[PDB]
């Protein structure tokens, strides 16, 4: 029975470690994109162009 | 014809989900009665 | 008789 | 009745394995939360890029109106 | 004995109330009689 | 097609069954406990409701008290619900001492004695 | 774009059907919102507060009422069995 | 031309109907999963309630 | 064709009635049920 | 008669198996979704690549001939 | 040891191994998705297009 | 140590196994809720956003295709 339980422990440890690696890499890759997008790429639409013909 | 056929499966899964939900609510009602009886005894 | 997570998508 | 210490040892080993699994599942939960937050952040960046790029459709509509 | 006082319709207090103060059911109220030989 | 009709009928049947479900309302003792533990004033209100302090003079004039047995009986000697409950409990204890098993429902509702007089009271 | 009257009847029936479609979708969602007292609301919508967070909250302590009586009786029976087997094996 | 326009309106409304029904089915599926989890954890309470029926049940006796 | 339109129409009447019933049930009966269960 | 906890552990483990199966199905669906999104977006890196190449090209041309004018 | 619990634990181990494989696949897909998002969506497309738009904005604002 | 207390310890192991199983079940259910209710909807939202991306820039795409035969 111990074989199955340690097998499950090993599998879930693998899952947790892989998620650690993935989360860390994702954060590292997202930091520059966030840096650029939050500051410079901001865009506010204040107006809409309107032909005076409809007016 | 084929378009009402395109619909009919969706209503079919809707029917299946509704039947399952009904059965689940009957089971939940049984659980509720059990909880009420336990509450009354305690 | 146990429902399974089946996210439908598209057509 | 069957040997007590045998049952005791089996239960002890089961208990230690179960505690390990519980802690590992808690770690898995934390990792899932962190992963969801990262996906949120990158979706926010993509939506910012979309807000930036809508200007091209605006330009095309402007030219079509002016034509 | 309070189980006999309230008809089936009186138990439907709160959410259970049939919506087409109410004296919610309580066990038959007790009086405490001193027995220790004092007053 | 007929499959659409069958699905609609099944859904209607499911909805009709779903509407007819009845969830049991809380019972007599749940109310006592929950309202006596609900709010700080509610505990006092429920204590007042459940247990009262009778006038000792009225009780003494209407009830003989036996300090030796610490028992209470009516001064007129008329048997009441307490007498029935006590007699039932003593009888079952005697039967237990004779080896007979106990009653599977421990809390026996004194239905008969209450009913036989309360129905006449309602008539009156 | 002119249309036949039957087609127009089909179309506005389709419109009404879409309307109560998203109505029902919103209703089912509102049932599924775990936003109980998170969004502006005071009613419980089926969610962990009706499930494991709540039923399991009940269950981690209901064992102290039901399963513990048995467990105690079973433990006494097990101790009795241990005494019996010890005496029987050692006496012979 | 009018028939074609009728058809394309049909396809538009039908595809939005399809996606809405997708959403409805997914919501109902999640709700059913949660409900069956509730039932699965609750089923054990019947035995303890039956055990406590021996102390007080009321109407049954 | 015309008969196809007629059958589509009556099927849609059935669909409308059925989903109106489902919406009414899900809006009325279920929330009070779950509220009572939660209170218990 | 029988150890009371046996049935409890049986039911608990059964439910654990069930919800772990649910987890497997959910993550499989998530994987399918991610695969679909990647395949769909496989045009976007092409777009970005050619845009970056055009930017580098025009900068290099504004270096080769000195039309690059001072910033503002 | 109870045979029923034995089979339960074996099923648990099998399901957890399946979970591990699925999570490995998810990690690969998320790495690819991050590569497509950060390097391409904002890294190349977003940066270049934003640069063009801000440059044009500055040009025509100075030409008010 | 003690005999009554050693039977008590066996019962301790039983209680700990039960409670650990309950905690594991709760944790896995939380993980399932997080996956189903949060991660997948955000992935779908990102999908919609990226589709809007590729839709908005299609005029450039068709220009580049017309001359590059890509």
């Amino acid at each position: 029975m111990t074989d199955a339980l340690e097998q499950s422990v090993l599998a879930l440890e693998g899952t947790v470690s892989v998620l650690k690696d993935s989360v860390e890499s994702l954060k590292c890759a997202n930091e520059p994109s966030t840096n650029l997008a939050s500051t410079m790429l901001q865009t506010k639409r204040v107006f809409r162009l309107v032909p005076e013909y409809d007016v | 014809n084929t378009i009402q056929q395109l619909l009919l499966p969706k209503i079919r899964e809707l029917s299946d989900s509704i039947i399952t939900l009904d059965s689940n609510f009957t089971r939940l009602n049984f659980i509720h009665e059990s909880l009420a009886d336990l509450n009354e005894s305690l | 008789s146990a429902t399974e997570y089946r996210l439908s998508i598209g057509s | 009745m069957d040997s007590i210490d045998e049952q005791i040892a089996i239960k002890r080993k089961e208990l230690q394995s179960l505690q390990k699994i519980t802690s590992l599942t808690d770690g898995l939960k934390i990792q899932l939360t962190e992963l969801n937050e990262q996906i949120k952040e990158m979706g926010m960046n993509a939506d910012s890029v979309a807000q930036l790029m809508n200007n091209w459709d605006s330009i095309i509509n402007n030219i079509s109106q002016a034509s | 004995l309070g189980l006999l006082q309230y008809a089936e319709g009186d138990y439907e207090i709160g959410p259970w109330k049939d919506s087409k103060e109410d004296l919610v059911p309580l066990p038959e109220t007790m009086v405490r009689i001193r027995v220790d030989g004092n007053e | 097609g007929e499959s659409l009709d069958r699905c609609i009928d099944d859904i209607n049947r499911a909805v009709d069954s779903m509407s007819t479900l009845y969830f049991k309302p809380p019972g007599i003792f749940h109310n006592a406990i929950l309202q006596g533990a609900s709010n700080k004033a509610s505990i006092r209100k429920d204590i007042t409701r459940l247990i009262k302090d009778c006038n000792h003079d009225e009780a003494y004039l209407l009830f003989k008290v036996n300090p030796e047995k610490q028992s209470v009986s009516r001064r007129d000697g008329k048997e009441g619900v307490f007498d029935y409950v006590i007699k039932r409990d003593t009888d079952m204890k005697r039967n237990r001492r004779l080896g007979r098993p106990g009653e599977k429902p421990i809390i026996h509702v004194p239905k008969e004695v209450y009913l036989n007089k309360d129905r006449l009271d309602l008539n009156n | 774009h002119n249309l036949s009257p039957l087609q127009q009847e089909v179309l506005d029936k389709y419109k009404q059907l879409s309307l109560d479609l998203k109505a029902l979708d919103e209703t089912i969602k509102e049932l599924n919102y775990s936003q109980h007292r998170q969004q502006h609301s005071q009613q419980e919508t089926v969610s962990p507060d009706e499930i494991l967070q709540e039923m399991r909250d009940i269950e981690v302590k209901i064992g102290l009422v039901g399963t513990l009586l048995k467990g105690s009786v079973y433990s006494l029976i097990l101790q009795r069995k241990q005494e019996q087997e010890s005496l029987g094996s050692n006496s012979k | 031309t009018t028939d074609k326009y009728f058809i394309e309106q049909r396809n538009i409304v039908l595809q939005e109907i399809n996606e809405t029904m997708n959403s409805i089915l997914n919501g109902l599926n999640g709700l059913n999963i949660s409900l069956e989890s509730s039932i699965a954890v609750g089923r054990e309470f019947q035995s303890v309630s039956d055990l406590w029926k021996t102390l007080y049940d009321g109407l049954e006796s | 064709t015309t008969q196809s339109l007629l059958k589509e129409s009556e099927s849609l009447d059935k669909i409308t009635a059925m989903i109106k019933n489902v919406t009414a049930a899900l809006k009325n009966n279920l929330p009070v049920y779950v509220n009572q269960v939660h209170e218990v | 008669m029988e150890n009371p906890h046996e049935q409890v552990q049986a039911n608990i483990l059964s439910r654990i198996i069930g919800n772990v199966k649910r987890l497997n199905e959910s993550v499989a669906i998530l994987n399918q979704e991610l695969v679909t999104i990647n395949n769909r977006n496989k045009n976007l890196e092409i777009m970005g690549a050619i845009c970056d190449n055009y930017h580098s090209s025009v900068q290099f041309n504004l270096e080769a001939t000195n039309n690059k004018k001072p910033p503002l | 040891m109870n045979a029923n619990k034995q089979r339960q634990y074996n099923q648990l181990a099998h399901e957890l191994r399946e979970l591990q494989t699925n999570l490995q696949e998810t990690t690969k897909q998320l790495d690819i998705m991050s590569k497509q998002c950060n390097e391409n969506l904002v890294g190349q497309l977003g940066k270049v297009h934003g640069s063009w738009l801000i440059g044009s904005y500055i040009y025509y604002m100075e030409q008010m | 140590m003690d005999s009554a207390s050693k039977e008590e310890t066996l019962e301790k192991l039983d209680q700990e196994i039960t409670v650990n199983l309950q905690k594991i079940d709760s944790n896995l259910s939380f993980c399932f809720h997080k996956i189903t209710q949060d991660i997948i909807p955000h992935v779908a939202t990102y999908s919609e956003i990226c589709e809007r991306i590729m839709d908005s820039t299609e005029w450039l795409g068709t220009m580049f295709q017309e001359t590059g035969l890509v």
